[PDB]
RNA sequence: UGACGGAGCCAGCGAGUCUAACCUUGGCCGAGAGGUCUUGGUAAUCUUGUGAAACUCCGUCGUGCUGGGGAUA
């Protein structure tokens, strides 16, 4: 209610295709840098 | 041995069925 | 449905000519203007529309 | 209540976009003037009404 | 409301039509310049009716081209007609009869399949 | 036409039988495939469907 | 093994040439991938 | 909650020990899991295989497998900042588009492309027009069926475009997760094949670790869009070679 | 519809040839709106309209 | 007149509620018929329209044929 008092008185999303949110690798930190 | 155990297992139970 | 190709259909005479209308694909402003009303109207279309159907099925 | 103020201002915001197009539409001399943005506006010519 | 000009230049299933208008000086085939037209050792092709009688005649005049049909040099043997009998057409409907048959004269005498093509074959001996 | 043999042979053997769909659909077999075996290419009365089953009445 | 693709063969020196052979020699612990080589 | 136990274990054990002496399954070399969960999970199969983390055990690296990379319309782009980064120029055998791919691969090429590589890797824009282009020998079960990235690290807005753009760390990162990871397809039954672990490239602990990483993945609460699936009691394991027959774990 | 293609006879006027125009492919432009209305409509229209 | 590797481009035919694989590995439900999911292999002039190939352009190479058991890592 403070919120909404103060407006009544002041992970990727891709939109043509909604399969890439399941889709896409989750990718850390130890895959970016060091050798292969 | 336990490879020929469960293949006659689902066999014969497909068979009393 | 008869589909007439368009080979045939460009070479037909003046009173045998198919007039076969293509889809809009622009919003165009009367039809992003026209307003159309809600609640009891559109239960009154639903209503109107049934009864219709009722009536033409049962003909 | 908060609602009720998010329907008035974006009814107040598309009745400004209305206005300003039925104001362009009139008569007089004017120019398109084009921003940073792209948020473009018209330009009336210093001419008053006859 | 302007004065146009509507023709047509064929060649084996290549068929281009050209509109002739009043203007500034663009000839567009398809929508980009004359200067893009492949395959590009034909271009002259294309070019020879704007040689042949002067860039003069154009500087007053747009046409542009709509070429649909048949192969490459099959289209540039359309264009090249389109274009032709286009000019000629338009100087005889708003410029005047003697730049007209000039024209006329000046394409023929290099070859009259710029205006006429050869349409209706075989001949069953 | 698929399987109704299992060799070019049984289809050389029964060239040019009358077969029929089950709707009916007149035919005739006319010659064995050569890759796969028991195929054959049979012409009817016209277009049969996917749907259908041939038959070659024997005694 | 930072020769020069555009050298003529001829003209290798022995480390450069060492350097190839022992490379094309032993491939996985210099981590070539292995669908270079089958 | 935990599986590793003697069940689990001779199962496996026996396992291998029947697939390094049966002359009928010489060729194929994995180890797939299959879980029989108890309700029908909801989700119809789209043929997007979402990625389950293994937490320990990277059961391949990305230079020992040959990798298609698929490409959006021009691939100039893709194919030069990929081929000429040395991050990423030696770690894709091939780099196409769905244009030129459709135009060349029809027919028995493409039994031949499936034999040629084993890691179909799409563009995620041009991953959905691909079951006609691959054809159906890339989607009857699930081996070499292609995988989502995203070339950019960018993200669309509505009423203006994505700038082309690709960040050859950012594909690197996200095929190492690939090839680190191991994947699944949900869809409407009660079985879910699941791969986990190489005949050669892995033993018997590790194998049973990432079989329970797997399903702490799937069975979990949280992570719900990528893993949380199981909404049930999962009810039985199973182990197979793809020739082998299901050797049973964890019969709830 | 064949045969009265081969038949066209192609000295055929109509006055209705004249409303009645044809695309650039070659068939017939069937205005999907009206043909007791208009399609533009005018300036002051637009005005009142808006 | 080649071989690799990219790119530009140009047709006319053809529209029946009709158009189109096979063999497996297993899970679950069912009395059964079967259903549904899963999985590897083989075959392929794909599937209805958009699109052809020869062609054109731009980088790279560089023109004396084919074999199995033997034998070197």
């Amino acid at each position: 209610l403070e919120d909404i008092q103060q407006s009544i008185l002041k992970f990727v999303k891709d939109h043509r295709y909604p399969g890439l949110t399941p889709g896409l690798a989750p990718v850390g930190l130890s895959d970016e840098e060091d050798s292969s | 041995d336990y490879y020929q155990q469960v293949q006659r297992g689902k066999q014969d139970k497909k068979i009393s069925r | 449905g008869l589909k007439v190709p368009k080979a045939v259909q460009k070479e037909l005479p003046f009173k045998s000519q198919i007039h076969q209308m293509k889809p809009q694909k622009k919003k165009t402003y009367m039809a992003k203007r026209a307003v159309v009303l809600g609640g009891d109207e559109k239960k009154a279309r639903s209503f109107i529309q049934k009864v219709l159907t009722i009536s033409k099925a049962k003909d | 209540v908060k609602q009720h103020l998010q329907r008035e201002t974006q009814l107040k915001q598309v009745q400004q976009r209305m206005d300003a197009q039925r104001e362009l539409l009139k008569k007089g001399s004017k120019k398109k003037i084009v921003d940073s943005s792209g948020k473009i506006s018209f330009k009336w010519k210093k001419q008053r009404k006859r | 409301a302007v004065p146009s000009v509507q023709t047509f230049g064929k060649k084996k299933s290549a068929t281009a039509v050209a509109h002739v208008k009043a203007g500034k000086g663009l000839i567009k085939v398809n929508g980009s310049p004359i200067t893009l037209v492949e395959p590009e050792i034909l271009r002259f092709k294309v070019y020879e009716p704007l040689l042949l009688v002067g860039l003069d005649k154009f500087s007053n005049i747009d046409i542009r081209v709509r070429v649909t049909g048949g192969g490459h040099v099959s289209q540039v043997y359309a264009i090249r007609q389109a274009i032709a009998k286009g000019l000629v057409a338009y100087h005889q409907k708003y410029v005047d009869e003697q730049s007209k048959n000039e024209l006329k004269k000046a394409f023929t005498s290099y070859d009259r399949t710029l205006l006429i093509a050869d349409s209706r074959r075989p001949e069953p001996k | 036409i698929k399987d109704m043999f299992s060799s070019a042979m049984e289809v050389a053997r029964f060239e040019g039988a009358q077969i029929k769909t089950v709707s009916g659909i007149r035919g005739e077999i006319k010659r064995a495939l050569s890759k796969p075996e028991g195929h054959y290419r049979a012409a009817f009365e016209d277009k049969i469907l996917m749907s259908d089953i041939v038959i070659l009445r024997s005694w | 093994a930072d020769v020069d693709l555009h050298k003529r063969a001829g003209e290798l020196t022995q480390e450069e040439l060492e350097r190839i052979v022992q490379i094309m020699q032993n491939p996985t612990h210099y981590k070539i991938p292995a669908w270079f080589l089958n | 909650d935990i599986i590793k136990s003697g069940l689990a274990e001779k199962a496996l054990k026996a396992l291998i020990l029947q697939c390094e002496e049966n002359p009928s399954l010489k060729n194929d070399k994995d180890i797939h899991i299959i879980i029989n969960t108890g309700k029908k999970m909801g989700i119809n199969r789209d043929n997007i295989p979402r990625i389950i983390p293994l937490t320990k055990y990277k059961l391949f690296k990305p230079r020992d497998l040959n990798i298609l990379l698929i490409t959006k319309d021009p691939s100039a782009l893709y194919r030069e900042t990929l081929t000429k980064d040395e991050h990423t120029s030696e770690l894709f055998k091939e780099i196409i588009s769905v244009k030129n791919l459709r135009r060349r691969f029809k027919g028995s090429k493409l039994t031949q492309l499936y034999k040629d590589f084993d890691l179909v890797v799409a563009d995620y824009r041009v991953h959905h027009l691909l079951p006609e282009v691959l054809g159906s020998r890339f989607y009857h079960g699930s081996k070499k069926l292609p995988y989502m990235i995203r070339m950019s690290k960018e993200v669309k807005l509505k009423r203006q475009q994505m700038v082309e753009k690709c960040d050859p760390i950012y594909v690197r990162a996200q095929l190492r997760s690939i090839c680190k990871n191991t994947s699944y397809i949900p869809n409407n039954d009660n079985c879910l094949s699941v791969r986990v672990g190489y005949i050669q490239k892995h033993s018997i602990p590790e194998i049973l670790q990432n079989i329970q990483d797997t399903i702490n993945f799937l069975t979990d609460k949280s992570k719900r869009p990528q893993g949380g699936v199981i909404k049930g009691g999962i009810i039985s394991i199973f182990v197979k070679t793809s020739n082998s027959t299901s050797l049973p774990i964890y019969q709830f | 519809l064949r045969e009265k293609a081969k038949e066209r006879n192609p000295d055929e006027y109509y006055h209705a040839m004249h409303s009645r125009k044809t695309d650039a492919k070659g068939l017939l432009i069937s205005s999907r709106h009206g043909d007791e209305e208009d399609e533009s409509l005018s300036m002051d229209q637009v005005k009142l309209l808006k």
